Order: C-alpha cells, then structure tokens, then sequence
C-alpha cells in the first residue's frame, strides 16, 4: 500500500520494501537498525573502501553479508532479503540510496513530514516555530500529517529564506532579486 | 586442465552465454566442451562480460540446449590433426569426421590458433610460377612464395578456373597441396571431390599431393571463421616440421569476412564500414603473415575472392586487392566470347614491376602485349559513333592485332569437357614466352582471328587455319 | 544502477518467501510483458532450444532467444488476450509437422493444419522443422532434366534435380511465371512413366495475402497441376513468427518424398519478405542488425534452408528435393544485402529484365545476366546439343545491336549476324503460363541455328513455326518420341530434321 | 470493469497509465481519461508490467495532468453503421464532423477485428469501364480488383479518384464508401458538397455515396487508426448484409507514415531511414479486411503518397505485392501536362500478362509498349543528335510513339479547371478500336497536336480539319 510510491530506478526497490515490510510490520525496528549498521560499515575501513566503492566479485559478495549479519540484529527478514538481491545484482554501493529512500516511506506511511527553511544564516528559535505554526493553519496541510522543517545553511541563497517541501515553496529569496536589479540597472 | 563448472544462461543464435565460478574461470580463445545430445557440443570463449560471466561463440550447432547444463574447459583452444596422415582426408572446423573413415590420421595436433612467423624468421623472395596457361604465365606476375589472388564475381566461372589450377599445380608439384572451403556448398563438396578423384590427386591407400577440409555454409557463424584457420595450420606443419612445399588453396576468402560480419553484430560490436566487420585489418593480416616462405619452408597461396556486384570501391574487397600479392581480375564478358579462362590481363597488378622484378625479355612482351589491347578498348567508344574509317591506317592495324592476340588467350581445358566441351590444352611458360614475341613482329598477323579459337601453342593456330581453308 | 527485470525487488523478495526455482521458474515462468505480438516471459531456467512454449490464453509461441532475464517468447497470436500474470507451460516439444501423401491437393499454413476445409492430414511420419543440410558421403551429381516451357532457359541455364538457381526481378516481370511453365510441364511426367521424372512440386507464398493465393490454386487445379502438389501458405495478415517459420516446414514436406527415392521442387517466394518477418523479429528481441536493418544472421538462416534441396545417394533412393529460390529486388536492386547472399548460394541466374518484359518477351528473358557457375549436363542431352550455337548468336547480336544505335556503320557479315539475332529473338515470345514441351524445344532451335528463320522474314516467324510442328507431326513424330524419351540426337535423326525444316523454309 | 487509475507519463502522445489496482485489461481495450476539457479515448498497446500500460492516444494530449483519474471502460472503440450512417461523415470515435446532430445507427461494432479467411476471399475480374482511356489500355480495371496508385499528391490525384466515382459508383447500384485517411480538409468540404448536389447523397437518409475524413490536424495516434474506422463500416456493407461496396483511398501512405512515428515513443526500435519493423504486418492486416470475400464482392481503388516517387522506398513496395493491376502515376508526367497522370511505361495488371483480357486486347497492348520503349531507350541519341542522322526505320517508329504519347491525353469530365477543358469520355471498346488503327498508321499523317486533348478517333479528325483552316 505506498503511501506515496517514487519512480526514478532504486526508488522503486525503496517501494517494494517498504510494501513487504508493512504487511508484516516492524519498519521503525527495520530501518533502524539499518541504518545503525550503514554507518558503522562505512566507518569501518575494510568496506570503507570496498562497499563505499563496490570493487568485489559475486562470491565475495555473499560473503561479505555473512560477516554483516553478525553486525546488527537484522529485525525483519525483508531487509536480509535485500542483501541477498544487491549481491546478486554486483552492487553494495546503491545499497544506502534504498536505505534513504525505504526511510522517507516509512516516515510517510506513520504521518510525518520533512522539509527545509533554507537560509545563508539561522534564524531565531521563535522565528522557526511561527514559520511552522503559519504552515499547520494555512490550508496546505489539513492538519493530519505531522510536520518537521529542518534549518539548513546552503551558500546560494544571499540572504532571505526559501521554506521547501512536497514541491510547495514560498519564496522571497533576495538573492534572485539582486541579480535582476543589476540586469535591469545595466539595461 | 581438471573439470570446470559453467552452467548455460542464455541461447541467442548462436551466442551462448556462461556462468563460470570465481577463481577458477577460462581465458580469451579457449574450446569449452558441453555434454549433450548433440554430441560434445564446442564453444570458443570470445570475451568476458565481467563478474565472471562469459560470452562465448558456437562451433558445433545450438539445436535442444538446456539452460543449466555443465560446461567444460579443455584448458585450451580446438586442437585439430596435422600431419602427413592427412594427405587426401576430409576434415572439419572441431577436427572432426566428415569422410567417415574412421578418425583422422593424426602425428600431432596443434591449436587452431597459432602465431604469425616472425621477422627473423621471414626469407621471403619472388621466384617465377607457373601453371601452365598462357595469360596467366605472361601477362599476369605470379611468383613463387607469393600471394595470389583470383578476383571476380559470382558465376563467372570460378568453379572451373580453380580446378584447372589444382589439376596442373598439384600433380607436377613435389610437395603436396592443401585445399580449404570456407563456406562453401555441398554441390561443390562432392565436385572437387569427385574430380580429383578422376586425376588421380587422391588415392585412398597411399598419400596424396592434395588435402581437403570441406567447411560449408549451414554451420554456424563463428565456426565459419575457423575453417580458414583450420586448413591453415596444416599448412604450417608442412612448412615447419616436415620442412616440404606445400601450396595452400583457399575458396571464397569473401565468405571469411563475412563470416566475421555476423558474429561482430551479436558480440555487441557495430560492424561500420558497410555492414562488414570493424576488425577486418588485425584479421587479415593474421592469416596473410602466417602464409609465408620462411627458411623453414615454403607455403604459396592462391585464394579465391567474390567480389560483390564487381565493386571494389566497397571496403571489403578493396583491403583484400592490397594485401593478395599479385592479383588477378575475372570478367563475365570474356566467359561469353568463349574465350578461357575469364581472366582479363588489362587488370592484373603487382605492387611493384620492373624489368629486374619479372626479367628484361618478360618485362618488354608484357608491356607491349598489353598496349596493343588497351589502345583497341580506348578506340572502342570512338569507333562506335565516329567509325573505324574516320581513324587511320595504323590505327586499324593496332585493333585487327588486338582481336587476333585476344582469342589468343582461349585455351580449353579437360575439366571443362563438362562446361565447355572442347579437348584439354596446356602451354608451358617456355612456350607462352618465345611465341607471344612472334606475333608482336608480325609473323602471324595474317592467320584468322576463328583460328585463334580454342587453340593451345602456335601449332594449333596453324592446323586450326587449314580447317577453316578446307 | 538499473539491473534486470527478474532481479526487481518486489519479484525477488516473495519468491525467497514462497515460491522460486523449480517448477514455477523452471518448467513454467509468470509473464511480465507484451505487446506487438511478441511477449517475454521470466523463469524458464530449463527449456529446449527453439521449444515451443504454450501460454496460459491459448497461445502458442515458440522461443528462439532465451536470457536469464527475459525470455524472449514470439507469440503465433495476438496479443488481445494474452496478459501480464499469465503462467506458460512448456509443449516439451520442438515446432514439428505432419508429412505425408496426404498434404496433396490440401492447403496447408506452417502448423500443417488445413485453411480451405479440405480435412484432416494423413501423415506418414513428422519431421523437424530445423534441419541441417546433407553432407558430402549422401551426394551424387545432378545430371537429372527439369522440362520449362521456355526453351532458351532450359538449354542454356541447366535445371537440374537437386540444384538451386535464383529467379531473380521486380514485380509483375512474370516471377510468378517462370515457376509456373516448370510446374506445368510437369503434368505430362506426373501422369506419365517412370518414378524418377517425377516432381510432387511444393509452392511456398510469404507475405502474398489470402486473396491473390487462392485464385492460383484454383489455377493450377485447370491445368492438373494441382492434385499432386503441396501448397504451403503464410500470409501477410499472420503474425511474423509465422510468415518466417512457413519455408522451414515447407522443407520437410519435400524432403520426405527425397528420402523415399521420388524426388521434388520447392518455390520459395517470397524469400524477401521472410527476411522483413526476420528484422521484425529480431530487433523485438533486440539483436543488433547489420546495414538496411536486416540482422546480423539473416545469412545464415538462407544459407541453412536453401540447402535442405540437395541430391543423395542411391542408398536414400537417389532422391533430390530441388530448390528455385524467388527474389524481388526493389528495382533492379542486386547490390542490396539480401540479395548479395542469396546470390552467393545459387549457382545459377534466371535473371529477368523489366525492360525486356515491356518489349513484347512476356514472360522476359535474359540469359546474357544468367550464369552457370557449374558444368551443365542436368538438361536433355538433346536441347543443349541444337541451342549450340544459340549461345553465340544472342551474344555477338548484343555487341553489333548496340553499335548500331550510334549511327556507325558496319560490314556485311556483321549485318548478316545482326539480322539472324532478330529473327531469334521473335521465337522467345510466347504468353505466360502456356507449355512447352522439350520433344518440340528440339526442332525450333535446330531451325534457327541452320538458318531456317533465316529463309523467312521477322514477322513470318510465327507462320513457319505453325507449319513446321504441322509437318513433324505427320512425318516424323517418331522424331519426337526418340527425342523426349532418349534425349540424343545422330546423323539420322538431325538428317530428318533437316527435310523437315526445308519444306517449309518459305512462309 | 472500472479500473481506476492515474496517467503517470505523457511521453509524447503515447501516453501512459498506471493504475492503483492489480487488475489490467487486455491489449486494444479502450480507456477514457477524466479532464474537464472533455475526454480522451486511447487504446492499450503494451503492458511493460506492474501494473503500468502504454496506450496509443486518439485524442488531443494537452493539459493532462500527471495525477489524473483513468477509468476502464473495457474493450475497443465502437463506430456506428448501419442503413441510417449513409451520407454522413464519421471522424475516428464515431462522432461526425458535419453534425445534424448525431449518427443513426443500429449496430456499433469494435474497430478491431478478425480478417474473413482463405476459404472465403478469392480475387476476380469481371471487367468495369473506365471512361478513362489510358486505364483501359494498359491497366483495364475489373470487379473484384485491387488497383492501386503511386508517386506524389497534389499533382492530379484528386481530379483522377473522382472521375473513377463519376462513372463506376454512380452505375454501381450497391452502396460506395469514401474513406481518405487524414486527408486535407479543404478538399473534402468541396469533395461533400458536390457529391450532395450531383444527389448521391441527400440529406442524413438513403444514399448511394456514404463518406468518411481523417483530420490530419489530430495526433499521430489518431491518424493511424481513421484506416481502422473505416474498414469497419465497409465490412458490415460487404460481410455482414452481403451487399456489394467499392472503396477509394487518398492517402493510405498516412496510415503507414503514422505508425513510424509512434514506433519509437513504444518500446521498438524504428527500421532504419524512418520506418517501422511491424511495416508489413500492419500494411497485410489493412489490405485483407476489404479484399473480395464471398460474402460481398468490393473493387478498391488506393492512393500511395510516395515521399520521392520511387518505389524502392519499402512503404509502397509492399503496397504494389497485394495488388492485381497497378497504375503507377508521376509527378514528372503531370509538369509535361499529361493528363491522365499515369506511367505508360509503369502500368501492367496479371489479367493483361496472360490474355485474360482477351487476345486482340494483348495484342493492342503489346505492340504499344514497345513502341514507347523504343522511344525512351534510343532517347538520349534523339535529343543530342537529330532523325536524320538515325535509320529511316527508327525515324518511323518514334514519330509513331509520339502520336501514341500525344493520343493519351483526354481531360476528365470533373475537370474545366485542371485541365482547363471540358472533358471527352470512350468506352473500353471504343478506346481499343482507336488504338488498333492508328498502329495499322491510318492517322498517322496528321498532326500530333490532333491527337492532344481530345477524346475518340472521331474528334482527332475533327481537330485536324480545325488546324487547316
């Protein structure tokens, strides 16, 4: 039942976990765990080189998801099943791109959104609360899926603020408008 | 080597794919052999797809094969027989029965595959060869140790031209000969058979000057190429390891490229150049260093080359004209005048001719022979509307000598008792030289034109004469 | 990356929870795509090569290319019932047909099932619908006479018994026709004695649609031809695994009379169009081609099928399944691929010329582009023996009728062997679909090759030819018998000949 | 059953659905997207898997939103046909484009259909007149024929179909169908209210003329399946009531044109210089659904665009393999001002080949090809050189084929403004007396100008004694 299924190649694989995991609950536990062990693999220097790049075989592959299982309780037998798909497939490097995307899904499927306040400098504790308190009221969300908006530095924007999520963003960036200034003011 | 699991993943034509496990994988140009109803079933392993995956070309058919089914690994390539036991016998493309007298005789064998003589190796000098016909011995170069190429069409006779060679070249030839059909029919199998047979060049107790590898052309693709490769390495232990002449025979060389054309598009590859192979360069020249005059021995080849549409302006047969010492072209027009063979000499070329390369006495009749008809075919158009009457003298003279040297050039042959009718006739290098001189100063430009039809020497021209006075 | 279909992560990950290999994915396998009448079906980790695999709709489709992805499955049907979680169940047996002496006088499509309701097949056996060629130990050389209703075809271009020579033209040029004349002449051998003069001739249509094939067959039925023959059909309308699979099926029908020691001939038109059924079918099932679109191994399916006609041993009853290829050209086109290697198979030519077709010759004739790359002796001792000297008159006539048209001029003697190379070229016309026996091909060209369409004038050549046959049949139709049944010509009977041809050497 | 589902991808106009429910329909079902702009009909062509089709889209393709109901409606689209769809005109979804209000009808039946099979069509020829002269000589039409046009449109095409309706549909007393593919739009609203002037239809009621028009202004999809509608209303006449039908087709090279282009938005590779690899199934399955059954016997007349008028080109090549005669006309033929527009040198029929016609028919046919052979081939001596410089015999011959050549020309009966001339019309056994004679030389000896625009031995005369004075 995809709460909101992806389409662009490996956001599909992302939408048949999720499906098969659903069914047979445990997705928090699932995800949670994955993402434990992602993290301490990639920070680990043996597959810091070799499942951050794949570069082996097909045997050594199924070996390596033998030495992974000791790594983490796998909580759910869906997410064993896709170790057994990647290695047979000849990848380990699109195997956290799944992982990020079955995390949206499952985000999603409980009722949780995750979006961006996209400034060049963090604003005010208060400023961030508003901004949130003003999306819940106003008539883009009904109040039935529960609402994050993350604060985040990016160097393009020159100043203002753009909020972004769900393809909704309100935009009164400066930086774009300085930029037709000039243009105008050179015409 | 020891057994070598593979299991089957795909059948596409004759493309077959393979499974093969880690650390313990074939390698590029091996033979992998398969159990199956079909007999052992023989693939030649082409390139590695990676993740030890293969991709493999067929040499024995693809008809009934099961996905799964375990492959084998020889620990090599096809390793056909040589010898001297394989004199006369009929061979295939995996080394196998086609003359169904028991398995063929064998001292050795060797891969199919081999490495073209080096440098060092190379004593390679042009010596005068003969056949026994007089266009061919005159006014076209062949040498010995060289690489002779019989261009032409389809239909033109090519058939009877090349027997006419065998008959003459093996039978008075010391060593032996090798005789190779690459993609050629079962009606032709049974015919080149069948007349060498009659002449005596293969006996089935002792040995013979002569020996066969019938390829023909419902096998599939890939083993359509190594049935050049096949014969040529026969040729090779003649060369080297019994240290004898031997003269390699070769019949349509078009069929070789062909045959890599096909295999080319599925591997994957584009075949550009107008629809033939891209890696036409790196296997020609393969087969032609590996045909050479070492100090070992000596191996001459006359290939066979179908030009498509008499195109050669199209990539694949102009390549081949470069590479073939010292060509030959074949014309349907001169078949329709009855004149034989259906070579045209105003065509032939050698890289490189002087009055050392060929001799003084050679050079000088050649030249002369060959600017009396190319005057007479420049003079044609103008005759046509103009007229001969609006020309000279002198003009006429070099065309009423032209036509009279140009039925000089029918000489019928025993083999083609069965296409033209008319007896055998053969003129040495000797005879061809001292006459041809004749002619040019004038000595029998008074004998008819229909008495130089189906002549052989001089003297046949002259009771050939007394038939049409009586 | 992207990865195959089969290794999709909602596919994969149930089957490792139920289902997976063995009986589900290997004797059987879920669809999972289709359209274009072609459909590819994943699982069928066993099956046979060119096995024959019938879905779950009532569909049947053989299987040509197989990949551990997507088995690429053509379908004999369209594709308005076949569906996308359907199950195919494998026949376990490759694509095969009835053969028998019972196919005669029967329609029949590539699965050797009746399509003009004349009932069941009794068949003697079934055969294989790939099947290699002959090799060198069964083969015997091909000296066998073929009768056509045309004369300077017959005698200068041999047609044998086991042999394979390329018609070869545009549409509407009589390709249809020359197959015709050979089909005919053979009433007279069908009824007549000897087993070994026998043809049970099989016509082969691909890419000819329903209308214009069943009006020939009705054709063939006035002129008892048909009654004997196999007709094999694939019409334009039925999907391309059809159309491609109709020559191959064809093949066995006359080649069990082969193996039996009685002996056929099989048209094969269009061999064009099997070759456009080929690009379709490979480019579906994605196989890089060559140049005009037409695949790499297009070659080598023509190679393989034209030689399952071939002549045998006297062990095999010294049989021949005999071949003519028929090839449309697209204008002449000759240099175009397809026709390049059907070329290089046949050796022989039967070149027409449109040119000529509209210059009265109907059904054309051009034997100056036809070949004989073999020795002939696989025609009547007899025809070849007085058409002589025909070879050499058609060819110097070219060279002199072309000069002449530049306004030069010439000698007597050049003029006198212009003027004969008209009066030939009068005794070649003759309406299509018409016989012409060989016992009255021997004193026609005898006539002309003696200078007794030279006693007459270019338009009394059809009045001398009417007198001529008038005065054998009287007087010397012994002359005709000798001639048919011995097939060689002595002083004796070339002296007859002679009073023959100058009683009416006038007119 | 209503699957519902939502339009994913707008590829083109070959757009496709996904739906939200694990059931599919078959292929050629149809599907009707729910825009507030109306609907759009499209028909399924692939199942690619997982629950996601490809449809053809028969309708316009813009302002779909990517998110939009789908509903299944199950199976083709229906047209009308019936007594009651006579003089109306049907565009591809049964709906007119000449109003009145609705078509009448008593049967809608699928556009996609089974072809009558082997046991029930065979060809034949039963010899129709053609007022037309040069038909008849080298081409001679019949009933149950299959004729067929070629080379370029615009260049005389149009003026050549209707003078075939003016003298054969009109003495046809069983209906006659109109069906130009996506045909230009200026030209058909003259071409429907002639026809209602010169009475062959009237009003929505009984006629003898019943007319269908692809607009080519509609998308790719849409074009490629006006050819399916159109079949569908000629098989009821022809099959299912057994009347008798003719067929007329201007330009049946859209319908081939059409499905190239759809060919790479699908999931095939296109054959190569822009063609399809599905050419000849498609072009057989058109041919074999109007051809002669048993049930109903229908001559059918077709026009091939040709992008070049050479017909090396694949799309008329196997055109030209399901036809019994043929009339290849020109383009080249037509700057020369002659009209017919038809090749005399490119026109031959398998009823001429074998005297079926009839022997003095043959050989009236024979001697006049030859003749114009003879002309073209010693051509290029001709315009080089002059005639007395050639044989007096060759002089002869040309001077013959150039009366022949002049003799052709007649205006068409519907022209007065594309020939200029009101035309002359013959019989077949008028217009084969008249070439007899002038073989035997009789006007041979008048000028050739004599012979030019005029129609029977009779008027060349005629025309002669008007050059005197």
């Amino acid at each position: 039942p995809p709460p909101v299924r992806l389409f662009g190649v490996e956001g599909t694989y992302a939408t048949a976990l999720y499906q098969a995991a659903a069914k047979n609950s445990s997705i928090d536990a699932a995800f949670q765990s994955l993402q434990k062990v992602e993290s301490t693999v990639k920070k680990n220097p043996k597959l810091g080189h070799l499942l951050l790049n794949p570069a082996l075989s097909l045997k050594d592959r199924n070996s390596v998801i033998d030495a992974i299982v000791e790594t983490h309780k796998n909580l759910d037998g869906y997410v064993v099943n896709l170790l057994k798909v990647l290695s047979e497939n000849n990848r380990l490097g699109c195997f956290e791109k799944i992982a990020s995307d079955f995390g949206v899904l499952n985000d999603a499927h409980n009722g949780l959104l995750k979006g961006t306040v996209t400034s060049a400098e963090p604003l005010d504790p208060k400023s961030f609360k508003r901004i949130e308190k003003a999306l819940s009221a106003s008539k883009l969300v009904g109040q039935g899926k529960s609402l994050k908006l993350e604060n985040v530095v990016k160097p393009e924007i020159k100043g203002g603020l753009i909020v972004e999520l769900g393809d909704k963003t309100v935009d009164l960036s400066i930086s774009t408008k300085i930029q037709k200034l000039n243009k105008v003011l050179e015409d | 080597s020891t057994p070598i699991t593979g299991k089957v993943t795909a059948v596409i034509g004759a493309i077959v794919d393979v499974h093969f496990e880690q650390s313990e994988l074939p390698a590029i140009l091996n033979a992998l052999e398969i159990k199956t109803p079909q007999g052992k079933l023989v693939l030649e392993v082409a390139q590695h797809l990676g993740e030890n995956t293969v991709r493999t070309i067929a040499m024995d058919g693809t008809e009934g094969l099961v996905r799964g089914e375990k492959v084998l690994d020889t620990g090599g390539p096809i390793s056909v027989p040589v010898g001297r036991e394989t004199l006369g016998r009929i061979i295939n493309v995996i080394g196998e029965p086609i003359d169904e007298r028991g398995p063929i005789k064998s001292k050795l064998r060797k891969p199919i595959h081999a490495d073209p003589p080096s440098f060092a190796e190379q004593s390679t000098s042009a010596e005068i060869l003969e056949t026994g016909i007089k266009v061919v011995d005159l006014l076209a170069p062949y040498a010995r140790g060289g690489k002779i190429g019989l261009f032409g069409g389809a239909g033109v006779g090519k058939t009877v031209f090349i027997q006419e060679l065998i008959n003459n070249i093996a039978k008075a030839h010391g060593g032996f000969s090798v005789f190779t059909g690459v993609g050629e029919r079962t009606r032709e199998g049974n015919d080149l058979y069948r007349e060498m047979k009659e002449t005596g060049v293969i006996n089935l107790e002792g040995e013979s000057k002569v020996a066969l590898v019938f390829g023909q052309m419902n096998e599939p693709p890939g083993a359509r190429a190594r049935v050049a490769l096949t014969g040529l390495t026969i040729a090779e232990y003649f060369r080297d390891e019994e240290g004898q002449d031997v003269l390699l025979f070769i019949d349509n060389i078009f069929r070789f490229t062909q045959a890599g054309s096909e295999v080319s598009a599925l591997l994957g590859r584009i075949p550009s150049a107008v629809g033939y192979q891209p890696t036409l360069a790196t296997d020609m020249g393969l087969l032609q260093e590996r045909i050479t005059t070492t100090k070992k021995g000596s191996v001459t080849s006359v290939q066979a080359v179908y030009v498509p549409a008499d195109d050669l302006t199209d990539p694949a047969p102009a390549t081949t004209f470069a590479h073939l010492d010292a060509t030959t072209v074949l014309s349907r027009g001169i078949s329709e005048l009855g004149i034989y063979p259906a070579v045209d000499p105003l065509d032939s070329k050698s890289r490189l001719l002087d009055a050392a390369v060929v001799g003084q006495e050679h050079y000088d009749v050649a030249s002369k022979v060959q600017e009396t008809l190319q005057t007479y075919k420049s003079l044609q158009d103008i005759i046509a509307i103009l007229g001969m009457d609006e020309l000279s003298e002198q003009d006429k003279l070099t065309v009423e000598r032209a036509r009279k040297i140009q039925r000089f050039l029918s000489q019928p042959f025993a083999v083609a008792e069965v296409f033209t009718g008319i007896p055998g006739k053969l003129v040495r290098l000797k005879d061809t030289v001292a006459s041809f001189k004749a002619v040019l100063e004038g000595k029998y430009d008074n004998i008819p034109e229909h008495a130089f039809y189906m002549v052989g020497g001089i003297e046949d021209v002259v009771a050939k004469a007394e038939k049409l006075a009586a | 990356t992207k990865a195959q279909p089969t290794e999709v992560s909602s596919i994969l990950e149930e089957r490792i929870k139920g289902v997976s290999d063995e009986a589900n994915l290997n004797e059987t396998g879920r669809v999972l795509a289709v359209g274009d009448g072609i459909a590819r079906v994943f699982g069928l980790n066993n099956i046979q090569a060119e096995e024959l695999v019938e879905f779950s709709s009532g569909v049947k489709g053989m299987a040509l290319n197989l990949e551990p992805g997507q088995v690429g499955i053509v379908l004999f049907g369209s594709d308005r019932l076949v569906k996308e979680g359907e199950l195919v169940k494998r026949t376990g047996n490759i694509v095969d047909v009835p053969v028998g002496p019972g196919l005669l006088g029967r329609v029949v499509d590539a699965l050797g099932n009746p399509i003009d309701g004349k009932g069941p097949i009794d068949a003697a056996g079934r055969s294989r619908a790939q099947v290699k060629a002959p090799g060198i130990l069964p083969r015997r050389s091909v000296h066998e006479p073929v009768q056509t209703g045309l004369k300077a075809v017959d005698a200068l271009v041999p047609i044998g018994r086991g042999q394979r020579e390329l018609i070869i033209g545009d549409r509407q040029t009589g390709k249809t026709a020359v197959a015709l004349d050979t089909i005919l002449n053979q009433k007279r051998w069908n009824n007549g004695s000897d087993e070994s003069k026998k043809l049970y001739c099989v016509y082969v249509a691909v890419g000819q649609k329903r209308s214009t094939v069943a009006q020939l067959v009705q054709t063939l039925e006035q002129h008892d031809a048909m009654k004997y023959s196999i007709i094999v059909a694939a019409t334009a309308s039925e999907a391309a695994p059809l159309q491609y699979l109709a020559p191959f099926t064809a093949a066995s029908i006359g080649e069990w009379f082969r193996d039996n020691g009685k002996h056929a001939l099989i048209v094969y038109d269009d061999l064009s169009k099997q070759a456009v059924a080929y690009r379709q079918l490979s480019l579906l099932l994605r196989r890089p081609p060559g140049r005009e679109a037409y695949p790499g191994d297009v070659f080598y399916l023509h190679s393989r099928l034209l030689e399952r006609a071939a002549k045998l041993s006297e062990k095999e009853g010294s049989g021949s399944l005999t071949a003519l290829p028929v090839i449309e050209t697209q204008g002449g086109d000759v240099s175009a691929y397809i026709p390049t290697n059907v070329i290089s198979i046949t050796d022989g030519q039967i070149f027409l010329e449109a040119e000529l077709f509209y210059k009265g010759i109907r059904p054309a004739i051009n034997v100056g582009l036809s070949v004989s790359r073999v020795g002939s002796a696989a025609q009547v001792k007899a025809l070849k023996q007085v058409a002589g000297s025909l070879k050499l008159f058609l060819a110097q006539y070219r060279e002199v009728a072309a000069f002449a048209q530049f306004g030069s001029d010439l000698d007597a003697s050049t003029k006198q062997t212009l003027v004969r190379g008209e009066r030939l070229t009068q005794l070649l016309k003759q309406n299509q679909y018409s016989p012409l026996a060989t016992e009255e091909q021997v004193p026609l060209i005898y006539a002309g090759v003696n200078g007794h369409l030279d006693g007459i004038e270019l338009s009394r050549i059809g009045e001398f030819e009417s007198s001529f046959l008038s005065y054998l049949k009287s007087n010397h139709n012994e002359l005709l018998t000798e001639i048919r049944e011995k097939g060689e010509l002595s002083k004796e009977l070339l002296a007859s000949l002679k009073s023959a041809t100058e009683s009416f050497v006038a007119t």
